[PDB]
């Protein structure tokens, strides 16, 4: 809907969540191969809050079987690894984030992952993406 | 159209398609968020009714024009945020009327230079953020002498390529000024010879400035003569990084006096970088997100008084004998390391939390080589095997084991030496209390957090006999079913007692006759169906009680005492104890 | 006067002040313990009625005299224990009649030599223990050629000071004999030149023989020519020990062919001892109770096919790249070590249990460098952080995490690769199951031990959908309160289901309609008060059921099905389900 | 009763347990100083079973406050550290065991410790000693 790509073992797409539509352009280069991928996550958006304490809530499901909520902190508030942790509310963010992963066996089937970005100082929701990953 | 957040005080008008500031906003408002509205122009006198306004957010408001009296009436505004507005040209007097301004955020306003920026009369200004603009000069303007309170300037993410002698003239003239400069994400490739002679700075941040090792090495050399309290160096993962990072890149730092050195992420790294001789006279050394694998053989003439290793990648616990080291933080390390004995005779603060650390032989003097330890954090780790009760470490005031796997802590008085301990957290350590003497010696203990554990036979035993000065006791999620006699008769100063989320089947009236100081009693979420008559009668200091989520038997005359008590003391009950649905407080027996 | 232990089979007559063997003992008895009785003399024909006697213990019986037909009638006696009896002189024919004897224990009988020991016609003898006597010669007597089945001789704790060429003549003559010699605690100070040429031994134990390094080094050299399957060396803590233990003390071992080398406790030790070049051709290396601190840089030309490090003191996990190593045991290590990656391409067996070990990144091929792993024991350790689901290790058959702190095992299918796994133990790992897919891929799993954990909302969820071949499921002490629908409909081959010591409030009749193979069902020690009618009707294979320690409601017609069922199937009930005291099986509704 | 000694901070004595009186001579040289001691435990007795799997059950109490049972294995059955692990039922055992400990703070008062020696292969009780230690 909002974006999608084809991997050799994965079909990945996302929309905005039904409850939050704050805009953001995310993509990966190349498309993510669940067997393993080295690439970049390109992000361009204008955040609705400071990113000094940005973290994510990930609600993942495999074939309608839900995993516990996981929290992934990206900016801890002190000497953070990423240049966008400095970004303020209303500031244009344009960055490419390198990533590299490998060697986890994923079960085949239909994954859902709503990714909820939170400004950790105010606990306010920055945006929410509804992901769909079809493995195989 | 504005979300009322705190009545007549705080209003959230963000993203409401507002063309102008609403006149409906009450005059006593202190905080207004007008961001993400197409304001386009700040008209004169628009905020003149908000005499008590302190914080005003106009981020992403498409503002191109600030009219000549746009801020008339804002005598008390201390924070003004203009991020993302394409103002570009700030005409003279653009900030007239902002007589209490302390924090000006002009990020991404297409600002081209500070010389033309009309802030020379904001004599109250403490912080100036002009990141993400078109500034290409490092010149600190002369009007900074009017801004006697300015302590921080953010120049991050601009187009500064050069730092000249004249650029820092103002600071050379005024050695009394305390100023911090954030230069991160500027394409600096030239620093003039002796530009930093006679220059003093509090905090200097140089992150993500350099693409090439040779350019970074050449520029660091011309920091010579500089005196900084805190120098922050490093790169970002999401920016083009240095090809190689050798220690000799920082050879220039020898001609700089540095009190505190912070190193952040670098693409390339070598363990020798932390042992570089130009860091020998630093008093606070810090590593965050750095690919250091081994920290060993730090020369004893190093004067580090505090060391901080955060989110790093140590394969093996450091070997350290720094005799002047007072504080050591090794936290959130990538991997699992095992503790190795250190010899830090000046050590008084130790934070080893969140390392999945395995500690064999906790704890005594020989592990650490110090008699001055006051703070010890071993939380969020792996196996911590208790084998000694802290001989040599009786100055310890703070002890945290939260979420580590405490082993053998109940097979002796593991804390007998800790007669000055104020704070103990053994919550969620999977400890099964089976020894009444587990807390012998803890006569100074005020805060005891031990939630998420359990007791033998699920009975709360007499473990609090010596902890006469407890003021905070958290026994939640301890699978308790009953309480032994006299467990609380010593805790005359206890102010909080949390026994929620257990399996209590009955209470006894004797356990609460000597909680003279008890203000808060959490008993919700148990299996309670009744209380003895008068159990709450002597809780003369009580202010809050939780009794909900219990299967209360509301038959008369059984529920008589509780219903009448909950009614007379309805201001104290938090939540609603409801009958197995009517609140127990709403039941009148014959 | 004899304690009857197994009727007409086993009798315990120890320490009953017996003067003689009781004639009351039944004639079919197979095991008699007569120890610690003042027998003083074994009279002729005393045991002639015990034709089926196999094991006879006469330890500490003050026996001085064995009469010439003391063992008449004992044609089937295989074990005879004479420890502590001051027989001293064993006259000719003293063991006449013991025609099936396999194990003769003559410990501390003041025996002075084997040459005069009349055992030359016990042609069935397999084991000879003559420890703690007055033997001063190492001479293996010539009649050993009659004892074709003798495989073990214990000479420990005697007075042997010398080993000569002639002492081992018998073994030199007979290279086909498989014989083991225990020489421990003999004051050996001289081995003749070439005494061990042409000598083959299965197991040779030399523990606590030497007081001086020079005497041990001199004696080890003259083991030259010896071929031993298993050589055991070391000292005891409670004996006078070697002053220093350098590797050159064992220079003599180069002239010995050793298949398996065992080193035990030594007072002195140096890490180089395990890297000694004379151990290069050993195929099984073992260290037990040894003060080794670092095991590093073992030459790759070493041929060790198994390494065993038990109760040692490693400060740091070994670095090993032995390409022929098939089995590695590092267990009960003193301290806590963190796992370090190894490169063992032949590794098929790995036991790392009881080390308080912390493992960051379990588990995949890169941790171990092998595709042939079948056995992995990581139990009784610290923090084991699950981050990979065993890619590269799909040959794994046995996986044990018992009592370690498993972390993040429920955040993905941590065992998806393990399609050949037969045995999984995650008991008492403080795992809170919150993912129905936790056991995806475990289609070969037969044994699942997961006691002592818990589930989200205390509900047993649908985690067994893929484990179609489970035969053993232990869910005890999991704080379960209820079971989701259909959790067991797949387990047609399950033979045991243990859900005892939970908090089950009700059962559903649907959960047990497809347990076709279920033989044993443990439901004791819950909160059960009733069962649905017919819940046990389709358990056609049931043989044992535990239902006691439950507050059963014995009111009619509610308890009708259960009481009638427990009565009709009373042979299957283990223990007694008693009413909230009469057994439920003894209740007849109208 | 059966033996006792005086330390600078400890008075140590033992009797046989009321339920098991199998004889054994135990002493320490020197008397145990709870502050720290290097010495020998002299043991001379004739065991009522093999010692191949000898372990101890220790039931300890301080001022009538009971500690959980602790199990101390002395002989594991494989390459054990002590020469008496080889000893058989009915064999004279005579040994001196070195020990060395230091640096644990013990609460003052009255300790009881019944020490129950078990032959781990047969689970039979070899002997039982009732110890009394008075610290300070
Ligand atoms: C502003 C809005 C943001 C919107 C997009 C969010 C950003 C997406 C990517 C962010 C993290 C990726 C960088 C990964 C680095 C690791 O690759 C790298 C770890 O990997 C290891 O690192 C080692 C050295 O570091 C070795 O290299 C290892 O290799 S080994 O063989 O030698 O041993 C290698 O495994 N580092 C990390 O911090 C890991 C933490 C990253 C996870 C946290 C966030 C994950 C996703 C965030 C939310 C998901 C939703 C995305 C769309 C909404
Ligand atoms: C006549 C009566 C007979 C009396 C015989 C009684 C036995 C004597 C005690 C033997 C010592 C036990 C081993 C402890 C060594 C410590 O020194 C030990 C060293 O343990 C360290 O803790 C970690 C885990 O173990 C690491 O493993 C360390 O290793 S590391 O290098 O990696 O860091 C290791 O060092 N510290 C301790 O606090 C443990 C407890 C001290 C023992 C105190 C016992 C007092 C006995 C009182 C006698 C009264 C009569 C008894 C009646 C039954
Ligand atoms: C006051 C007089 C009464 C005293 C009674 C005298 C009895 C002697 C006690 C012996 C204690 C030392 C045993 C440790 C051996 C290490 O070696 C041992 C190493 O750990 C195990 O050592 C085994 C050796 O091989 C295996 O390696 C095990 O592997 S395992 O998985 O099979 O279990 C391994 O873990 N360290 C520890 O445990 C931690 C240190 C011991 C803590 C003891 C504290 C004090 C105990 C005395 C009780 C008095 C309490 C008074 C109330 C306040
Ligand atoms: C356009 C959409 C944007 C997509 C962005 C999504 C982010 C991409 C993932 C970033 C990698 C995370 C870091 C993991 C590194 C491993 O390589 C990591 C290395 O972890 C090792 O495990 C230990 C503890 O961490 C030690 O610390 C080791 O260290 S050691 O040296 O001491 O032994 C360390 O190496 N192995 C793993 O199995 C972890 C999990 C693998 C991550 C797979 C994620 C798949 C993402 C699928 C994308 C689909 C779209 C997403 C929708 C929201
Ligand atoms: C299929 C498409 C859906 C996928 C969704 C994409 C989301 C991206 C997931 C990111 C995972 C990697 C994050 C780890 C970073 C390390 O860095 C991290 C190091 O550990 C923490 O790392 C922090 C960095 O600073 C702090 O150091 C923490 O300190 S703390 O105490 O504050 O917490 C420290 O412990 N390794 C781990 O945890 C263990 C390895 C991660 C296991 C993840 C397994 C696979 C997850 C994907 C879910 C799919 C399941 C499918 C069902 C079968
Ligand atoms: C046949 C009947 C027997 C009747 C009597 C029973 C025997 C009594 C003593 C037996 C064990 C004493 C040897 C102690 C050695 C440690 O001292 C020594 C540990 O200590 C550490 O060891 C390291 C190197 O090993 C370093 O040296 C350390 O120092 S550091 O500073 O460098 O780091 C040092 O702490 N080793 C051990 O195995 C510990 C395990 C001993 C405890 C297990 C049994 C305890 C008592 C048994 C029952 C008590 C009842 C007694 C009367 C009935
Ligand atoms: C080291 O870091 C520098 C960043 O600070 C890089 O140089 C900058 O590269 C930008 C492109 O990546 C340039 O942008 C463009 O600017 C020119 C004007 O000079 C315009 O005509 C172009 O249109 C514009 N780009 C686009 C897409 O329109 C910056 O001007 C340039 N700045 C400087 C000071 O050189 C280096 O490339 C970088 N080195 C490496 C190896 O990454
Ligand atoms: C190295 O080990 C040897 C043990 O195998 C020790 O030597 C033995 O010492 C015993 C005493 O400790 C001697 O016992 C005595 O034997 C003599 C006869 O030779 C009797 O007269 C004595 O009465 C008797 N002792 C008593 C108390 O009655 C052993 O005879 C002797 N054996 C040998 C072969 O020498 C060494 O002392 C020991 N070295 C060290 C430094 O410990
Ligand atoms: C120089 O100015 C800064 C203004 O921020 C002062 O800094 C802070 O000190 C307090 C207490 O020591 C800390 O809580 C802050 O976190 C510090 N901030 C920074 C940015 O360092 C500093 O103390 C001043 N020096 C003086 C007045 O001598
Ligand atoms: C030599 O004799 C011994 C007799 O004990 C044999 O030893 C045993 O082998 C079995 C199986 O391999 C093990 O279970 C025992 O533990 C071994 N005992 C000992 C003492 O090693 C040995 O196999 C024989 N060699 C032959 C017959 O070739
Ligand atoms: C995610 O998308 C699915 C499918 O369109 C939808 O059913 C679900 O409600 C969405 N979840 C959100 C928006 O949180
Ligand atoms: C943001 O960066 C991307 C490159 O990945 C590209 O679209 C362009 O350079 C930027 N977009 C802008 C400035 O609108
Ligand atoms: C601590 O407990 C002991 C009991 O052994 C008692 O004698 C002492 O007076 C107590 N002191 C304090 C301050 O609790
Ligand atoms: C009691 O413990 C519960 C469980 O963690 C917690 O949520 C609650 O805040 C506590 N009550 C207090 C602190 O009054
Ligand atoms: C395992 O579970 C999957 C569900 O994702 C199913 O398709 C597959 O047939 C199952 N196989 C076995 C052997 O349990
Ligand atoms: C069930 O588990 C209990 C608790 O450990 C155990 O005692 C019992 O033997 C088990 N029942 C079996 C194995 O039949
Ligand atoms: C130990 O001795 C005490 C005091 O004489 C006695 O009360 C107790 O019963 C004894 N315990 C035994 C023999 O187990
Ligand atoms: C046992 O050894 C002790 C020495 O500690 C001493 O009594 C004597 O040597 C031996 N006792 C005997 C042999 O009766």
């Amino acid at each position: 809907q909002q974006w999608f790509c084809n991997s050799s073992d994965a079909i990945i797409s996302y929309s905005y969540c039904d409850h939050l539509k704050f805009p953001i352009s995310i993509s990966s280069e190349p498309c993510i191969r669940l067997r393993g991928t080295n690439g970049f996550v390109h992000v361009e958006f204008i955040p609705r809050g400071n990113l000094k304490y940005l973290y994510f809530n990930l609600f993942i499901s495999v074939n309608s079987i839900e995993l516990p909520k996981r929290k992934e902190v990206l900016c801890h508030g002190h000497d953070d690894d990423y240049s966008f942790c400095r970004a303020l509310k209303g500031e244009t963010v344009n960055t490419s984030i390198p990533f590299s992963f490998e060697g986890i066996l994923f079960p085949k089937g239909h994954y859902r992952c709503v990714a909820e970005a939170i400004a950790g100082d105010t606990e306010e929701k920055l945006f929410c993406l509804n992901f769909t990953i079809i493995h195989r | 159209p504005c979300i009322e957040v705190v009545p007549n005080i705080t209003y959230q008008c963000m993203d409401q398609k507002l063309s102008k500031v609403p006149d409906d906003i009450p005059s006593s408002t202190k905080n207004i968020d007008l961001s993400f509205n197409p304001l386009k122009i700040l008209k004169s006198y628009s905020f003149s009714n908000f005499s008590e306004l302190q914080w005003l957010d106009l981020s992403r408001c498409e503002i191109e024009t600030i009219e000549d009296k746009a801020w008339h009436g804002l005598h008390h505004l201390s924070n003004l945020i203009l991020t993302g507005n394409p103002i570009q040209s700030f005409s003279p007097g653009s900030f007239s009327g902002l007589t209490s301004l302390e924090n000006l955020v002009a990020v991404e306003t297409k600002l081209a230079s500070l010389e033309s920026f009309p802030i020379g009369q904001l004599i109250t200004l403490k912080k100036l953020n002009v990141a993400h603009n078109f500034i290409h000069s490092c010149k600190l303007p002369a009007y900074f002498s009017n801004l006697t309170n300015l302590v921080h300037v953010d120049l991050s993410y601009n187009y500064i390529q050069t730092i000249t002698v004249n650029d820092l003239q103002f600071l050379r003239e005024n050695p009394q000024v305390n100023l911090s400069l954030d230069m991160s994400l500027n394409p600096i490739d030239f620093i003039q010879d002796q530009a930093f002679q006679g220059i003093k700075l509090h905090e200097l941040t140089l992150r993500g400035n350099f693409n090439s090792s040779n350019i970074m090495k050449t520029c660091l050399q011309n920091l010579a003569g500089l005196h900084v309290h805190r120098l922050i160096l490093g790169e970002f993962k999401d920016e083009r990084n240095l090809e190689i990072f050798e220690p000799s890149i920082m050879e220039g730092l020898c001609d700089v006096t540095i009190d505190e050195f912070r190193l952040t992420y670098t693409n390339d790294f070598s363990d020798d970088i932390v042992k570089f001789h130009c860091l020998a006279n630093v008093s606070a050394m810090s590593l965050a997100g750095v690919s250091i694998k081994y920290l060993e053989d730090v020369p004893k003439h190093f004067k580090w008084q505090s060391l901080s290793i955060i989110r790093c990648q140590l394969k093996q616990f450091p070997t350290l004998d720094l005799p002047f080291l007072k504080s050591l933080t090794l936290t959130m390390n990538k991997g699992s390391i095992s503790f190795k004995k250190v010899a830090l005779p000046s050590l008084s603060y130790l934070d080893l939390s969140r390392n999945a650390l395995s500690f064999s032989g906790c704890c005594s003097y020989s592990d650490l080589g110090t008699n001055s330890l006051r703070h010890l954090d071993l939380s969020f780790n792996g196996a911590i095997i208790m084998s000694a009760n802290f001989m040599g470490l009786e100055e310890l005031q703070h002890l945290d084991f939260q979420h580590s796997t405490l082993k053998r802590v109940t097979e002796f008085s593991a804390f007998l030496s800790l007669e000055k301990l104020l704070y103990l957290d053994i919550s969620y350590t999977n400890t099964k209390i089976d020894f009444d003497g587990i807390f012998l010696g803890l006569t100074s203990l005020n805060t005891l957090k031990m939630a998420g554990n359990s007791f033998k036979d699920n009975t709360l035993s007499n473990v609090f006999a010596n902890t006469t000065n407890l003021t905070f006791l958290d026994l939640s999620k301890c699978q308790l079913e009953q309480i032994s006699w006299g467990v609380f008769d010593t805790l005359h100063r206890l102010q909080l007692l949390n026994m929620s989320h257990n399996n209590l089947l009955f209470l006894d009236s004797s356990h609460y006759n000597q909680l003279y100081s008890l203000k808060e009693l959490a008993l919700d979420t148990n299996q309670l169906k009744s209380v003895p008559d008068g159990i709450f009668d002597r809780l003369t200091s009580l202010q809050k009680i939780w009794l909900h989520t219990n299967p209360w038997d509301c038959s008369c005359p059984r529920i008589d005492y509780l219903s009448r008590w909950l009614n007379k003391n309805s201001q104290k009950e938090q939540g609603s104890a409801k009958c197995s649905g009517k609140p127990v407080r709403s039941i009148i027996c014959p």
